[PDB]
RNA sequence: GAAUUUGGACAAACUUGGUCAUUUAGAGGAACUAAAAGUCGUAACAAGGUUUCCGUAGGUGAACCUGCGGAAGGAUCAUU
RNA sequence: ACCUUACGAGAAAUCAAAGUCUUUGGGUUCUGGGGGGAGUAUGGUCGCAAGGCUGAAACUUAAAGGAAUUGACGGAAGGG
RNA sequence: AUGGUAGGAUAGUGGCCUACCAUGGUUUCAACGGGUAACGGGGAAUAAGGGUUCGAUUCCGGAGAGGGAGCCUGAGAAACGGCUACCACAUCCAAGGAAGGCAGCAGGCGCGCAAAUUACCCAAUCCUAAUUCAGGGAGGUAGUGACAAUAAAUAACGAUACAGGGCCCAUUCGGGUCUUGUAAUUGGAAUGAGUACAAUGUAAAUACCUUAACGAGGAACAAUUGGAGGGCAAGUCUGGUGCCAGCAGCCGCGGUAAUUCCAGCUCCAAUAGCGUAUAUUAAAGUUGUUGCAGUUAAAAAGCUCGUAGUUGAACUUUGGGC
RNA sequence: UAUCUGGUUGAUCCUGCCAGUAGUCAUAUGCUUGUCUCAAAGAUUAAGCCAUGCAUGUCUAAGUAUAAGCAAUUUAUACAGUGAAACUGCGAAUGGCUCAUUAAAUCAGUUAUCGUUUAUUUGAUAGUUCCUUUACUACAUGGUAUAACUGUGGUAAUUCU
C-alpha cells in the first residue's frame, strides 16, 4: 500500500540505442502528461516522481533492466501500535527486543524512537490506535499472537521482567530528588543494588570520582549525563533502555559510554538503545533498526540489520530489505588570563580572537569550557581585575530553561522580529529549518530536541557585538546537525562577527572550525587554556591529548575512529597526522 | 505428512432448478415432516439413490450368487433394522420400490411427534434441539437420528431436564424469584 | 488488472440507440490495450482516470456480448473497491 | 537416493501390522535382522499394539531395557528388532511364551505356547552348500547357519532347532502327504497337506495343497513351509487351525456366538 | 614429506565469427471486419429486361464485358 | 434406360436404391463438422510462364442454408 | 554410428574407452526432427453403457539445490545447512583482504487474478547417537484460514377477538361443538448464541464435552444472495425516465400505458450461504468402437492402375449305445 | 442418477450452430456470515532474489579425565562419585522442500545378476605369526606423539589461527 515509483539507473540506460520503449509503453504518457521525457540524443531518461503511478509497465518494456520500482513512505492506516490522541502521531510497528545483544534505533528526531522504548518498558501501554477506549492487556497480547512480543509482554504482567529506561531529558532529573536536596553520592548509595567490589566498578569507568561529593544541581549537562547512565547501570534489571546517551559527552567519554553499556549484556538480559551519533554506534550496537516517516505525523519501524550493513543503509537512505527509499542520505584582543573558584583554576592564556571568521572552542568534560564563555559575557570575573567589558554577547545557555507561557510566533515578535528582510537575512536562514511547523506550539511543551532548535534561532537574532553559540550539538539528529552547521555558516559570513562554539562532538567542530581554542589540562581539577591555534594544528593537539585517531572514509568522507592498537592508528601517530581534510 | 482425512458429500441438487411439480412436492414433504430447507430432502434422495444403485447391481447378478446373497442380506437387514423396510417385504425388489417418505417417517422429529410427546413436528424439532429428549439414557439433539425400531420403546424425556424433572429452568426460577421477592 | 487510458462513448448496434460508456485500459502484465465496459447506471463516475481496475470477461467465451460493438471485458473493481459496492453505496472510494 | 533409508511412513508399513492411519506420520521401521522387513513384526508393535502391555513406545523401551522380553532365548533390548515367523518370545514376568504364527486372515496371531514348546523352533532350509575347509552348512529361513548338518537335508525341508544350542533335533522331508503352512501370498495362513509339486524348470515351482475340508489351492514353493505329517504337526497350531471359512460361513458362525 | 613443477584425461569458462529459435523501431504499403441516414452506376433475384452458373484467357472507372469448351442448379421432361 | 406401386426410406423434393438404418455391425477407401475472413496469407513442392497441389490463424458474426407452403409481384404463358 | 578381436578402466557386465578390422543399425507398423502453458504412477472430476478431461500437491519412484563443471571424506555423495574453480548476483572493509547460497521452518521484497505466525513443545509418532536419559522448525500444538466436507439456531405453545362442514337440534339468517388459518389482543413456559466459578482437557494452555451464576422475545439476540416477458419458480401492480439513462448469457426491452430500465410494495428460488469471471465434464449421436453425416443443407478425389494397410468362398469326428 | 429447452420464417419441417441447464479435493473474486466436527493453504506468473533467528548432533557399569570444576569421603597413595573441554568412535548420504530439466527418458507391472558392491543387524567362523624361527627381545604387557590445558601474540574483520 506504499506509493510505488519507477527509478531509472544512470548505469545501463543508453537512450541512443534503446528505441525509447519505456516512453511509448507508459500509460500516463498516453493520457498526455510528460511522465517520461526521453529523446534519442538524451543522456538519460527522466521519470517524474509525482507523475508516476508505479504500474511497472515500463520496467517490463525495456531492453535493459534500467528501470526499477521502489516504494515511498506513506500513511498506511494499518498495523497501528499507538495513537497518542485524535489527529496525533501514529506509531506503526514495534521493534522486537533481542536477548544478549544491543539493538539500536536510528531515525530523525520526532519519529517515535522514544515512544518505542516507553512502550517496551511498560510505561506507555499501547492502545493499538484506540485513544478513546484503550484496550486492556488481555487484548494487547492477543493482537501480538504469533510473535515473540506476546511471550515478552505476558512475562511483564507476571513480573518476570524488570525494565528500566535512562531518560533522554537530562534537564528534568535535577528538579525531582528523593529528598528536598541531596548530593550525588547518597542517591547512588541507597540504590547501588549491586556489591561495589564484585561487579566491575562503573564509577571508575563512568568518571564520577570527583563528582561524588557535589550537589546534583550545580552539575553541568556534560557531567549530568554520565550520572544518568550511572543510575541505570547500578540497577539490577532484566531489560535496559538508554535514550540518547551520546549527548553532552566528549569523544573519550563516548567511547567509554559505549564500553559501559555493552558490559551490562548477559544471555538473560536485554539492551536496547536509541543513539544518534553514527561513529559511537559502531562500538555500541550489534544490530541497527531504522525508523522512518514524516516527523510528528507517523513512524514505521523496519526489520533489523547488522551494524555494518545497517549504518550503510541509513547513510544510503534506501533500505533494500523493504524496497523503499526513505530519503535521508547524509553528505579583538581579550586577555582575561585567569579565573578561579579556588578549586578549579582555569588559568586562561593570551589570545588574538580573530575578526569575522568562525572559531570552535573545544575542551573536555570537567575542563570548564563554560567558564571562558561565562567570562566573555562579563560574568564569573577574575579576582585580581584585568576584566575587559568591551564585547557584547548573544549567548545561549547549555541548560536552557523555560519560564514563560509563550507561543513561538509571539516569541518571534517579542525579541527576534527585528527588520526581517527577505534576502540572506533571518527569513532566508529559517527556510531549511522546520521552524515554520513549530510556530503554533507552546514552548513549554515544545520538545527538548525542538527547544534546542528554537534557542539556536533565538540566539542568532540579536547581532550585538558577538553571538557565542554554546554547545549546539545536543538534541539534534544526524541530518539536523548537517543543516544546522551550514545555517550557522551562511549567516556568520554575512555578519562581520565571530562565535566561540562549545561543541562536545568532533565532526561538526571540524566543519565549523577556522581557529581552535584548545583546552589541555586535567579535567575536573585545575586546567590551562591556550591560544586560538590554526585548524590542522589544533585538532591534532587535542587528538594527541586523547590517543584517538580518525580515518577519512574513501567513498563518502565520513570520519570513523580507529581501533586503539591498529595499523592505521599506529601509522598516523608515527606520521604525526591524527586527522585529514585539513 | 499424515494420512488424509476422507470426506464425502451427502446430497445432490436436482438437474432442472425450476420445475413446478417437484417444487410443490418438496414443499409438501417439508411441511408434513417439519424440515428447514430442501437440503434434507436432497440428502434422503441421495441416500435412497445409493441404496437403489447397490440393489440394481445385485439384481443383475443371478440368484444363488455369493455376492448377491451376502450383500443383499446385509442391505435388507440394515433396512429392516432401521425400520424403513417392513418385516414382510424382505426380498430386494421391495428395496427398489422404497421412497423418501419411508425414510422420513423414521427421523427422531417425526417419531417424537408420533409417540405423542410433542403435539407437532415443529414442537418435536425444538424439543429435540433444546435437549429435552433421550433415546436410550443418552440425550440426542439431532432431529435426523433414524431410530432403530428397538430404540422406539426408549424415547423419553431426559433425566437432567425439566419435563423429566428435578429442576425447573431459567424463566421459571426467575418468576419464582419475583414472587418470593414480593412475599419477602 | 489494468490502468485506465481514457473513457469511451461507444454507441450500440442496430436496432439499439444508446451510448455504452466503456474505458480503454492498458494491462499491467502485458502492456496490452483493452476496452472494458463499465457495467451499471452511473458507474462511469468512479472509473475516472489512471486507475487500477480489475477486469473480467462477459461470459460469451471471448465474444463481444450484446449490442456493444467490440468489447469483450467488463470492469469488476476500481481502486480496490468493487463496483457494485460503490453502486449500492455500501462502501466508497479512496481519493486516488 | 544417496544411501539407505531410515524412515518408514505410515501407509507404507505392512498392512498386517494393523496400524491405524491416523496417530502419526511414521511407522516403526524394522531394523536389519533375521527377517525381511515386510514379513516381520517389530517388538514395539507386538508389545504395544497386540499385547497392550504398553501405551507408548517410551513404555516399550522401558519394558525392553530391564531385559524382560527375550526372543529365541536371546535378550534383544531393541525396539524395532524384527521378530518373524516361528520366533519364540519369552516374557519371564508372567512366564509367558508366544510363537509368531499366522492366523488365517493373514496377520500375526497371539499364540500362547507352553514352556516345553518354547525350547525349540522350526526352520525351512533355504540353501545347503559347502563352506570353507569343506564344512557343509544349511541356512534356515531366518538366516541361521548350522554347520555339519545331516547329508539327507536338501532344500525346502524343515529342521527342528534347539534354541539353547543351535543344534538340529530332527527334520521333515518334502514330499506328498506333508502338513504345510502357507507363509506368503494370497493364501497366507492356511494349513493343508501337499498333494503334488510341479517341476517348472526355469522358475517358480508350484505346489498343490488341500485343507481338511477338501478345498484345494496352489501356491508358489517360496511361500510353503512344511510343518509335519498329516495328523500331528510339529508345533501347536493357533485357533482356527488354518481353515479359511468363507464370509457367509463366518457371519453364520458369528451369529451363533453373539 | 610442504612449496613448486612435467605430461594427461575431465572440463567450467573466455575471445572472434557463423547459423537458427526469439522481441523492439519502422517511410510505406496491403487487406479484412464492424459501425456508418455519403459517391457513381444497376451486376444478381421475374425470360431481373443480353437466361444464369463453371473452368480458362484477354479487356475495362466500378459492378463487370467478350471469346472457347461445359452444366441445368432453365425459361424446354414433349413431334413414330 | 423407362413406366406403376410404396414393401420400405426420407426434412421434403423425391428414391428399386437414396431400401434391408435406435430391432442401429457384409468388406474397404476418401471427405465434412455454423456463416465469413478464405481457397486468403505463409512455408514447401511441381510448372518456361499462366498457375496447380497441400493450406491456417488473429478477428468477426446469430444466423447463413435445404425442401416445401400461403401471399405479393413479373418488361412469363393462358382463360374470363 | 552397428558389430568382431584384444586390451584398458570399473564394484562388476557392456563402444564404457582405446587400437585394429568389417559396413553396418533405425524407419510409413511414423524412425529422425519439432512442440509441450510435460516429472511418471497410485489416483481425481464427470459419466446409463462406452468415454472425455485432469494428476505441481499427504503414498511410491525420479531429479535438483543460482547456472555449469570438478572432487575430498566415507559402506554409501559427484553431497551443496561439504570443499574447489568459472559464469551471474551480492555483503563487509581500515582497500591489505574476508565471507556467501531459504526449491528446510517462520519471515521479507518482487511478481501477479492468486496463497497464513520471524508463536509453544518433544507430551504423542518415529529417527539418530557411545545411547532408556541427549537431540530433532522431522513431527505434533495452538494462530490465520467462507479451499472443500459433516451436523445444524434464527422460535415453540396456549387463552380470547376474526374468515369455514354435516348434524345436536328437525325450534325460518340461532350456539356453533369436531377442526383450519389471520389478530395495533393478552399470558406464561423452553432454550441456546454469549458471559463465567469450577473441574475435565493439555507438556502447559486455548477450544470441544460437562457445569454453578448470569443470559429473550418484537424499534429485542432483526439472513442473506439473486431474481419476477420467455427459456425458467414468481406481478391482470404503483411512481420515475422517454431510443436517453440503462437492462439484456440468447430472443429481445426502452420514442408518454416500460409485464424487462430506476425505485416502492408484493411475490418466487436456493439459503449460512448465494452471485460473477475463466477452464473442464455431462448435456454432445456437435467426433460417433458402441454411434453421426456426404443427390439438393458442409462434404464421393476427373478417371483407372497400383505397394503398404485392412478384409478375404466351401471342405477334414459326426452320430449311436451303455 | 438412459430428460432437454429458447433463437433463422408471413407460417412449416429440417440441417446447423449460438444461448440456457447441472457438477468440479478447478482457481479467483463480489456481497453476506451465528454454532459443532474436520480441514487445504506462494503450484500456476519468477527452479525470481533474500534482512533475521532456528532447522544435526551424540555417553553407557562398560575408549581416553590431575578441569588448578563440583561434591561427599571414609572402598582404595596409582585411578575409582558427578562432570566442561578435547581426542577417539559413530551420525551428518535419512528426513524436509520443490517440479526446472526430462517424450523409450523417468515411470508402472514383470524379469535377471550363472554380471556385481554392501556400514549396520542376525547366525556361523581364525592352536599354524618366536620371519634366518638356542633370546637377535617386552609378552605378568613395548614406542612416539599430540589435543584440550598453561603461557606469549598477530589481524579492521571470520566457526582465522
Ligand atoms: N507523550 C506524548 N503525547 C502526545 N504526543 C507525543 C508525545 N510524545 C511525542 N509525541 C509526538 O509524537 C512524536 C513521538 O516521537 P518522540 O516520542 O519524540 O520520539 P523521537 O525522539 O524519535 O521523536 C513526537 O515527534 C511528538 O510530536
Ligand atoms: S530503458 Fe529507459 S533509457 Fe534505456 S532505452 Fe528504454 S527508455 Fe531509453
Ligand atoms: S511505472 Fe508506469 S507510470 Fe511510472 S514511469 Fe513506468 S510506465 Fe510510467
Ligand atoms: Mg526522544
Ligand atoms: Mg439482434
Ligand atoms: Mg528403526
Ligand atoms: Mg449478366
Ligand atoms: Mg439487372
Ligand atoms: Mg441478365
Ligand atoms: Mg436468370
Ligand atoms: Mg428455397
Ligand atoms: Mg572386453
Ligand atoms: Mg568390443
Ligand atoms: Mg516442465
Ligand atoms: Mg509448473
Ligand atoms: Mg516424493
Ligand atoms: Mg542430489
Ligand atoms: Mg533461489
Ligand atoms: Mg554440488
Ligand atoms: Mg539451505
Ligand atoms: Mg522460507
Ligand atoms: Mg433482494
Ligand atoms: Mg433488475
Ligand atoms: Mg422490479
Ligand atoms: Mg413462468
Ligand atoms: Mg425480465
Ligand atoms: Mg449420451
Ligand atoms: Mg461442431
Ligand atoms: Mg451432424
Ligand atoms: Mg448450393
Ligand atoms: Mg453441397
Ligand atoms: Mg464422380
Ligand atoms: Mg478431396
Ligand atoms: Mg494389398
Ligand atoms: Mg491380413
Ligand atoms: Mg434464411
Ligand atoms: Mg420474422
Ligand atoms: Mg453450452
Ligand atoms: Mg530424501
Ligand atoms: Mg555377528
Amino acid at each position: 500500500k506504499n506509493s510505488r515509483i519507477a527509478i531509472v539507473s544512470a548505469d545501463k540506460c543508453k537512450p541512443k540505442k534503446c528505441r525509447q520503449e519505456c516512453k511509448r509503453s507508459c500509460p500516463v504518457v498516453k493520457t498526455g502528461k510528460l511522465c517520461i521525457e526521453v529523446t534519442p540524443t538524451s543522456k538519460i531518461a527522466f521519470i517524474s516522481e509525482i507523475l508516476c503511478i508505479g504500474c511497472g509497465i515500463c520496467v517490463k518494456k525495456c531492453p535493459f533492466d534500467a528501470i526499477q520500482i521502489i516504494n515511498l513512505p506513506t500513511n498506511l492506516e494499518a498495523h497501528v501500535t499507538h495513537r497518542y490522541s485524535a489527529n496525533s502521531f501514529k506509531l506503526h510497528r514495534l521493534p522486537t527486543p533481542r536477548p544478549g545483544q544491543v539493538l539500536g534505533l536510528v531515525g530523525t528526531n520526532g519519529i517515535g524512537k522514544s515512544t518505542a522504548l516507553k512502550i517496551l518498558a511498560g510505561k506507555q501501554k499501547p492502545n493499538l490506535g484506540r485513544f478513546d477506549d484503550p484496550p486492556e492487556w488481555q487484548e494487547i497480547i492477543k493482537y501480538f499472537r504469533g510473535s515473540e512480543l506476546q511471550n515478552y509482554f505476558t512475562k511483564m504482567l507476571e513480573d518476570d521482567i524488570k525494565a528500566i529506561i535512562k531518560p533522554q531529558y537530562v534537564d528534568n532529573i535535577p528538579r525531582a530528588i528523593k529528598g528536598p536536596v541531596q548530593k550525588v553520592g547518597e542517591l547512588l548509595k541507597l540504590r547501588m543494588e549491586k556489591s561495589p567490589e564484585d561487579v566491575k566498578r562503573y564509577i571508575k569507568i563512568l568518571q564520577l570520582e570527583n563528582v561524588l561529593k557535589r550537589d546534583i544541581e550545580k552539575l553541568s549537562g556534560g557531567e549530568l549525563q554520565r550520572f544518568a547512565i550511572g543510575m541505570s547501570c547500578v540497577q539490577e534489571a532484566d531489560v535496559y533502555m538508554f535514550d540518547e546517551p551520546s549527548s553532552y559527552l566528549d569523544v573519550k567519554q563516548r567511547l567509554n559510554a559505549a564500553q559501559i553499556i555493552r558490559s551490562l549484556l548477559a544471555p538473560t538480559k536485554y539492551v536496547i538503545c536509541v543513539e544518534h551519533d553514527l561513529s559511537v554506534l559502531d562500538y555500541l550496537s550489534d544490530f541497527v533498526c531504522i525508523i522512518y516517516g514524516v516527523p510528528s505525523v507517523y513512524g514505521v519501524v523496519t526489520l533489523p540489520a547488522s551494524v555494518r550493513e545497517g549504518i550503510n543503509i541509513f547513510l544510503d537512505g534506501h533500505i533494500p530489505a523493504e524496497n523503499l527509499r526513505f530519503r535521508t542520505e547524509a553528505l579583538f584582543s581579550y586577555p582575561s588570563l585567569k579565573k578561579t573558584q579556588g578549586d578549579f583554576v582555569l588559568n586562561v592564556e593570551e589570545g588574538e580572537f580573530s575578526d569575522s571568521e568562525i572559531l570552535v572552542m573545544m575542551g573536555e568534560n570537567g575542563t570548564g569550557k563554560t567558564t571562558l564563555i561565562k567570562l566573555l559575557a562579563g560574568a564569573l570575573k577574575p579576582d585580581e581585575g584585568q576584566d575587559i567589558p568591551k564585547l557584547n554577547v548573544s549567548m545561549k545557555p547549555q541548560k536552557i530553561a523555560p519560564k514563560f507561557p509563550g507561543t513561538v510566533r509571539q516569541l518571534f515578535f517579542k525579541k527576534i522580529r527585528g527588520q526581517f528582510l527577505n534576502p540572506q537575512f533571518q527569513t532566508d536562514v529559517v527556510k531549511p529549518l522546520r521552524i515554520d511547523d513549530i510556530i503554533d506550539q507552546e514552548v513549554q511543551h515544545l520538545s527538548g530536541g525542538e527547544l534546542q532548535r528554537v534557542a539556536i534561532v533565538l540566539a542568532l537574532g540579536i547581532p550585538a557585538d558577538i553571538y557565542l553559540i554554546d554547545e549546539p550539538s545536543a538534541y539534534l539528529d544526524s541530518e539536523q546537525r548537517i543543516i544546522c552547521s551550514k545555517v550557522i555558516r551562511r549567516f556568520i559570513l554575512h555578519n562581520k562577527k565571530t562565535a566561540f562554539i562549545v561543541e562536545h562532538d568532533f565532526i561538526m567542530a571540524t566543519y565549523l572550525a577556522d581557529k581552535v581554542i584548545v583546552f589541555e589540562g586535567i579535567p575536573s581539577k585545575n586546567a590551562h587554556a591556550r591560544a586560538p591555534e590554526s585548524l590542522l594544528t589544533g585538532c591534532n593537539r587535542f587528538l594527541k591529548n586523547l590517543n584517538v585517531t580518525f580515518r577519512r572514509d574513501p567513498n563518502s568522507f565520513r570520519p570513523r575512529i580507529n581501533k586503539l592498537d591498529s595499523q592505521m592508528d599506529k601509522e598516523q601517530k608515527s606520521s604525526g597526522n591524527y586527522f585529514f581534510l585539513d | 505428512p499424515r494420512a488424509p482425512r476422507t470426506y464425502s458429500k451427502t446430497y445432490s441438487t436436482p438437474k432442472r432448478p425450476y420445475e413446478s411439480s417437484r417444487l410443490d412436492a418438496e414443499l409438501k414433504l417439508a411441511g408434513e415432516f417439519g424440515l428447514k430447507n430442501k437440503k434434507e430432502i436432497y440428502r434422503i434422495s441421495f441416500q435412497l439413490s445409493k441404496i437403489r444403485r447397490a440393489a440394481r447391481d445385485l439384481l443383475t447378478r443371478d440368484e444363488k450368487d455369493p455376492k448377491r446373497l451376502f450383500e443383499g442380506n446385509a442391505l435388507i437387514r440394515r433396512l429392516v433394522r432401521v425400520g424403513v423396510l417392513s418385516e414382510d417385504k424382505k426380498k430386494l425388489d421391495y428395496v427398489l420400490a422404497l421412497k423418501v417418505e419411508d425414510f422420513l417417517e423414521r427421523r427422531l422429529q417425526t417419531q417424537v411427534y408420533k409417540l405423542g410427546l410433542a403435539k407437532s413436528v415443529h414442537h418435536a424439532r425444538v424439543l429435540i434441539t433444546q435437549r429435552h429428549i433421550a433415546v436410550g439414557k443418552q440425550i440426542v439433539n439431532i432431529p435426523s437420528f433414524m431410530v432403530r425400531l428397538d430404540s422406539e420403546k426408549h424415547i423419553d424425556f431426559a433425566p437432567t431436564s425439566p419435563f423429566g424433572g428435578a429442576r425447573p429452568g431459567r424463566v421459571a426460577r426467575r418468576n419464582a424469584a419475583r414472587k418470593a421477592e414480593a412475599s419477602g | 488488472k489494468g490502468i485506465v487510458l481514457e473513457k469511451l462513448g461507444i454507441e450500440s448496434k442496430q436496432p439499439n440507440s444508446a451510448i455504452r460508456k466503456c474505458v480503454r485500459v492498458q494491462l499491467i502484465k502485458n502492456g496490452k490495450k483493452v476496452t472494458a465496459f463499465v457495467p451499471n447506471d452511473g458507474c462511469l463516475n468512479f472509473v475516472d482516470e489512471n486507475d487500477e481496475v480489475l477486469l473480467a470477461g462477459f461470459g460469451r467465451k471471448g465474444k463481444a456480448k450484446g449490442d456493444i460493438p467490440g468489447v469483450r471485458f467488463k470492469v469488476v473493481k476500481v481502486s480496490g473497491v468493487s463496483l457494485l459496492a460503490l453502486w449500492k453505496e455500501k462502501k466508497e472510494k479512496p481519493r486516488s | 537416493a544417496r544411501g539407505p533409508k531410515k524412515h518408514l511412513k505410515r501407509l507404507a508399513a505392512p498392512h498386517h501390522w494393523l496400524l491405524d492411519k491416523l496417530s502419526g506420520c511414521y511407522a516403526p521401521r524394522p531394523s536389519a535382522g533375521p527377517h525381511k522387513l515386510r514379513e516381520s513384526l517389530p517388538l514395539i508393535v507386538f508389545l504395544r499394539n497386540r499385547l497392550k502391555y504398553a501405551l507408548n513406545g517410551r513404555e516399550v523401551k522401558a519394558i525392553l531395557m530391564q531385559r524382560h522380553v527375550k526372543v529365541d532365548g536371546k535378550v534383544r533390548t531393541d525396539t524395532t528388532y524384527p521378530a518373524g515367523f516361528m520366533d519364540v518370545i519369552t516374557l519371564d514376568a508372567t512366564n509367558e511364551n508366544f510363537r509368531l504364527v499366522y492366523d488365517v486372515k493373514g496377520r500375526f496371531a497371539v499364540h500362547r505356547i507352553t514352556d516345553e514348546e518354547a525350547s525349540y523352533k522350526l526352520g525351512k532350509v533355504k540353501k545347503v552348500q559347502l563352506g570353507k575347509k569343506g564344512v557343509p552348512y544349511v541356512v534356515t529361513h531366518d538366516g541361521r547357519t548350522i554347520r555339519y548338518p545331516d547329508p539327507n537335508i536338501k532344500v525346502n525341508d524343515t529342521v527342528k532347532i534347539d534354541l539353547a544350542s543351535g543344534k538340529i533335533t530332527d527334520f521333515i522331508k518334502f514330499d506328498a502327504g506333508k502338513l504345510v503352512y502357507v507363509t506368503g501370498g494370497r493364501n497366507l495362513g492356511r494349513i493343508g497337506t501337499i498333494v503334488h509339486k510341479e517341476r517348472h524348470d526355469g522358475g517358480f515351482d508350484l505346489v498343490h495343497i488341500k485343507d481338511s475340508l477338501d478345498n484345494t489351492f496352489v501356491t508358489r514353493l517360496n511361500n510353503v513351509f512344511v510343518i509335519g505329517e498329516q495328523g500331528k504337526p510339529y508345533i501347536s497350531l493357533p485357533k482356527g487351525k488354518g481353515i479359511k471359512l468363507s464370509i457367509a460361513e463366518e457371519r453364520d458362525r458369528r451369529r451363533a456366538q453373539q
